[PDB]
């Protein structure tokens, strides 16, 4: 009896879906569909930029926090492919496992080397520099370690 | 010469409104002032929003005064009052019964008293129970008065009798009205008011017919005082009206003699009018598509536990019945006076080749057809025109059955093909009406009194066709039937794509019918969808049905089988490279859209001030609107 | 520049029915005497016996659309603040201002209305883009006022806010596992 | 302009159109009532 | 809210009908006004349209201040966030393992 009102949902999800999916080309300047592996907690958009004007487009920064799986938890930088006005692929990469979860990384602004990362799963800030990043290699079984931990709260 | 039809358009106004366009600067802004008055008439639009709309289209003050001047427009404070019906018009029917229909009095209603009864009707008469007659709530099958030819009789003697009381009123008011003319007349003048005052009522009546309900109480009055002098006058008028009205009766009575000798022959059959009039009343365009659509609008939501499915079911058959019914269409389709010589073989072949293809009708590894049903898809035209076929079929296969069965008519060696031969005797023009009625007649039965209904039916069905060959989208639909004609049995996706072609060569609005024929049991089913409505009702599995539901969600215009009631709208109804690497995954058991991860999906399209004043606007606007260490604190950070 | 005119007011005495709707005292006109389920199929029988009392109806969400609901369109509503007894319930409310055709309504409605004595006449006046016409004539059923409209605070549950009170990393796993299986492509 | 003066007097004849009116082409038989069947071509002459 | 006026809520911004979850700014203009909730949708709103006019069609879609809605996720949309180096972009991460990044046409903001 459940069922029917779920796969009804689901159905009009769905529906939802094609059609901002058929009217597309009419709403959008520019659209990006992309299926990561895993869930991505949270996005921040980096402010360093490359312009390659004579290949003729920019590419951002991305940071994801993202979960592989129940305790796999892991960090990821993505290269976004955005066209050019003054005269195309989102590329997933620097992928390092983290030692536990993440709700919400937030990197500093004058520098992009640190991020402040917390969970739903510790009441432990961990902040990550240069070296912590640098210094794991994704040959190793062990995760990263950050720049310093944070701790006053209990939750 | 012309006639002037009620309410016609007059001169002045037609000169005005033409005026009105002319200075309307574009044949744009005089459609979009047909939009305002079609708008107006459509009850989307008021009367003031048009004087408005209209004035800000013309931009001109004497016009707007015009136009107000016609609309006729006035604005007072409309007043609304609710006054409730008098006690005893609906009180009855609380009053403790006593049978089905007399009910006991209540005590304050024995309590008024007739005023000339003596000591015996005090003893006679009944005085505590009344008769309150029983009320329909909702009659749901009306009925008619069907004989037209009764109706026609009873207006020339309606039309006779309003002659009659009118001449028969200026006779006595012109006695009256001479007798009061003479010489003697001002000498014994106090006998003639007083023949006055008793005959004041013809008078009048004179008077209404004559002048009007306006002037008769004036003429009244100014002949009881001015009498021997206005009495000549009012005779001479009367007289003259008399002549002319008894002149016209003359030339009319003329022509009620012809009504009632035709009439009158042909009005003692009260069984050939009802038959016909409910038959005539019942195949009515309009009639056939609100019949099919209450019908699906009662299943669609389940008033009464109906769930949905089939609208109309029936079997056809014998085959030989639609050879007969070839030979009688073609049989009247010689004899018509519509269409012209190439027009007749047009349709004769259009209805063999609609008649062959689709009833499949002679003109371990094989029941896979007799399984497949094979489908039709078209419009109302065409639903109508199957529903026509179908009730033809029916009537002459139970004509047939009664001659057959009934074991008198039957003895003969082709009782019912004596009835053919007839019928094609006579829609040929070779035999008349009254034979054929006459004949007719030694039948004795409603059963074959529905035999002259073919005329009718076949009249309708010539129409129908005739109009789907000038319909210029005809073509692709029947001969997208002749291609789905080859097919041995069909996966979804074909009578899918099929479908959406069919939606497609109609305008946006159309509804789709969809006709299937069981050559297995020789059934007829015809059913009505709309845009999301499931083609295929019955799965035997919900694994088939998660397999004909992706196949549509692939190619379906629309899915079919989702609630659009639940649908909302995800937006506001307001060199370039791209690659595309997107896989629908789907769940067999919650339908959940999953996508393979590494899917890349790109749409590129290559094509202030503005934006700081927008800025500078809003912060203005709204701060207009707007008009403790912690302010203390703010006051130091604000400017 | 531009001339504007102005739509008259429009006024309502419904004095003389003062005996009929306070003929029952309060405290003891609770509970309506039926409650019927709207549909447009729905048809009141003869209440004759009950002057001065309430009914109550429910009007599902659906029917409140100008294009599910064809008796909408048809515009069967005969008076104004005090209607026949074959007028159209939704076509009442949209009539009497409780919602708009325009926007969609997102809510059960529970209406109340009020039972009275037939009228003499019955007044047709344009409001809210909803042109009640008018009767003349002598009418054979009784007359509806709306006594009080009462919209649901919760009318329909949709899963994704059930699904909602569930905790996002939760909901979450399972959202893998029914990825896993998927039986299909 | 035969069709400009047939939409003029349409228009007029909308103007000219009746506060009450029947709009249904099918008429009220016999039928001994209103209730329900307003709008129905004849229904004003109908009552209990 | 404003700081100056903190006794009164300064506006407040209609269409979402469940929950909303988290909203943003645009760092190029500040009248833009990004909003996430739980009924898939992400809303834009441009603020400079305050006590404006709207004809009766245009009531549809909600106040006249209301901008953009975008309605390509099929879950909950977990986050966004504006790139700060193109102008109207924004890219948003649901729960249904997908990542959009989107700009409207010109039309409705040119």
């Amino acid at each position: 009896q459940a069922s029917e009102e779920g796969i009804n949902q689901e159905k009009c999800i769905n529906e939802e879906y094609k059609i901002w999916k058929k009217n597309s080309p009419f709403l959008y300047d520019l659209i990006i569909t992309r299926a990561l592996e895993w869930p991505c907690m949270s996005l921040q958009w980096y402010p360093e930029q490359q312009i390659f004007a004579e290949h003729g487009y920019t590419e951002q920064k991305m940071f994801l926090g993202v979960r592989a799986d129940v305790g796999k938890y892991l960090l990821a930088v993505a290269s976004i492919q955005l066209p050019y006005l003054n005269q195309l692929r989102v590329n997933i990469s620097n992928l390092y496992s983290h030692p536990e979860s993440v709700c919400s990384a937030k990197l500093m602004p004058q520098d992009d080397s640190c991020v402040a990362t917390v969970g739903n799963y510790h009441n432990d800030v961990l902040v990550f520099d240069k070296e912590s990043f640098e210094s794991y290699s994704s040959a190793s079984e062990s995760p990263l370690k950050p720049k310093y931990r944070l701790t006053k709260h209990t939750q | 010469t012309a006639p002037t039809s009620p309410y016609a358009a007059t001169q002045e106004e037609l000169l005005a409104f033409t005026t009105i366009r002319q200075h309307l600067p574009d044949t744009l802004a005089f459609h979009k002032f047909l939009e305002l008055l079609h708008l107006y008439r459509e009850k989307l639009l008021d009367k003031t929003e048009l004087l408005n709309s209209f004035s800000k289209l013309v931009r001109n003050d004497n016009l707007t005064l015009w136009f107000s001047e016609f609309i006729r427009w006035s604005d007072n404070p409309i007043l609304v009052k609710n006054e409730p019906v008098d006690e005893r018009v609906y009180l009855p029917e609380t009053f403790e019964c006593i049978s089905l229909t007399y009910r006991k009095l209540p005590d304050s209603w024995k309590q008024d008293k007739c005023s000339g009864r003596d000591d015996l009707d005090n003893s006679v008469l009944n005085d505590d129970y009344i008769s309150v007659a029983p009320k329909p709530s909702h009659v749901k099958n009306i009925m008619h008065h069907e004989n037209q030819y009764l109706q026609a009789l009873q207006l020339v003697e309606d039309e006779r009798y309003d002659y009659d009381r009118v001449l028969n009123t200026t006779e006595s008011a012109i006695k009256i009205l001479a007798n009061f003319c003479e010489p003697t007349i001002h000498e014994h003048l106090e006998t003639a008011l007083q023949e006055l005052e008793r005959s004041k009522r013809i008078i009048k009546n004179a008077l209404i017919i004559v002048y009007g309900k306006e002037h008769a109480n004036l003429a009244l009055d100014t002949l009881f005082k001015k009498l021997p002098t206005a009495a000549p006058v009012l005779l001479k008028r009367i007289k003259t009206k008399d002549q002319e009205w008894r002149r016209s009766k003359r030339e009319w009575s003329k022509i009620w003699r012809q009504i009632e000798k035709k009439n009158a022959q042909a009005a003692f059959d009260d069984r050939y009018c009802r038959i016909e009039g409910r038959d005539r009343r019942g195949l009515s365009y309009s009639r056939i598509l609100r019949d099919i659509d209450d019908i699906y609008q009662r299943q669609k939501h389940r008033i009464d536990g109906a769930k949905l499915g089939f609208q109309f079911t029936q079997v056809l058959c014998d085959s030989l019945i639609f050879l007969n019914i070839l030979r009688l269409s073609d049989a009247q389709l010689t004899n018509s006076s519509f269409y012209s010589y190439a027009d007749k073989g047009r349709i004769s072949a259009v209805l063999k080749a609609l008649l062959s293809q689709f009833f499949g009708i002679p003109l371990l590894g094989e029941e896979s057809k007799n399984i497949i049903g094979y489908n039709f898809f078209g419009n109302a035209t065409m639903y109508v025109l199957f529903r026509l076929i179908c009730v033809c079929y029916s009537r002459l296969e139970h004509i047939k059955l009664f001659v057959e069965s009934s074991t008198i008519y039957a003895s003969s060696t082709g009782g019912y093909e004596n009835i053919l031969n007839i019928c094609e005797k006579y829609l040929k023009g070779s035999c008349s009406r009254l034979e054929f009625r006459k004949y007719l007649q030694k039948f004795n039965n409603e059963t074959c009194y529905m035999i002259c209904s073919i005329e009718r039916l076949l009249k309708v069905i010539f129409y129908r066709i005739h109009e789907i060959l000038l319909d210029p989208k005809l073509g692709q639909l029947l001969l997208l039937f002749e291609s789905d004609g080859a097919n041995s049995v069909t996966t979804p996706r074909e009578q899918m794509v099929y479908r959406n072609h069919v939606e497609s060569i109609l305008a946006p609005e159309s509804k789709i019918f969809n006709m299937r024929w069981y050559p297995l049991e020789k059934r007829l089913c015809i059913q009505q969808l709309l845009p999301a409505d499931l083609t295929m009702h019955d799965f035997e599995n919900p694994a088939k049905a998660f397999m004909y539901y992706v196949d549509s969600y692939a190619i379906s215009h629309i899915t079919e089988g989702v609630d659009l009631m639940q649908v909302k709208m995800p937006f506001l109804r307001r060199e370039h490279f791209c690659k595309s690497n997107l896989q629908l995954f789907f769940s067999t058991d919650t339908y959940v859209i999953f996508f393979e991860p590494n899917t890349e999906n790109v749409y590129i399209n290559s094509y202030d001030q503005s934006s700081q004043s927008k800025k500078q606007n809003r912060t203005t606007n709204w701060r207009r609107w707007l008009e403790a260490n912690t302010d203390i604190k703010f006051f130091s950070e604000t400017t | 520049q531009v001339r504007q005119f102005v739509s008259p007011i429009i006024s309502i005495d419904n004095s003389a029915l003062e005996p009929f709707l306070n003929r029952y005292p309060a405290s003891e006109s609770l509970f309506p005497v039926t409650e019927y389920e709207y549909t447009p199929w729905l048809e009141f029988p003869l209440l004759y016996s009950s002057i001065g009392k309430f009914v109550r109806v429910t009007i599902d969400i659906k029917w409140l659309n100008a294009a599910i609901n064809p008796r909408l369109c048809r515009r069967e509503i005969w008076g104004t603040d005090v209607y026949t007894d074959d007028s159209d319930i939704a076509t009442i409310l949209a009539h009497c201002g409780c919602f708009s055709l325009l926007k969609p309504v997102r809510k059960i409605a529970v209406v109340d209305l009020y039972i009275l004595p037939p009228l003499v006449h019955y007044k047709g006046t344009r409001k809210n883009q909803i042109e009640s016409r008018s009767w003349s004539s002598r009418q054979d059923g009784i007359s509806l006022k709306i006594k009080e409209v009462t919209w649901k605070p919760a009318c329909a549950s949709i899963f994704e806010n059930s699904i909602h009170t569930l905790t996002l990393e939760e909901r979450l796993q399972a959202r893998l596992e029914l990825s896993r299986s998927s039986t299909f492509k | 302009m035969k069709q400009f003066e047939e939409q003029i007097e349409r228009f007029k004849q909308a103007l000219f159109e009746d506060s009450d009116a029947s709009d249904s082409d099918s008429s009220i038989g016999e039928a001994l009532t209103n209730r329900g069947l307003k709008r129905k071509k004849g229904s004003k002459n109908v009552y209990y | 809210w404003d700081l100056r006026n903190l006794n009164q809520r300064l506006h407040t911004l209609e269409g979402h009908e469940d929950i909303v979850t988290k909203i943003s700014f645009s760092p190029h203009e500040e009248p833009i006004l990004a909003s996430t909730s739980a009924d898939r949708r992400t809303l834009v709103w441009d603020l400079s349209r305050i006590g404006e006019d709207q004809p009766a069609e245009e009531a549809q879609d909600g106040p006249p201040e209301l901008l953009f809605m975008h309605g390509g996720h099929t879950s909950c949309t977990i986050d966004m966030d504006w790139c700060p180096n193109y102008n109207w972009t924004m890219a948003t991460a649901a729960e249904d393992n997908i990542l959009q990044i989107w700009t409207p046409s010109r039309s409705i903001w040119g």
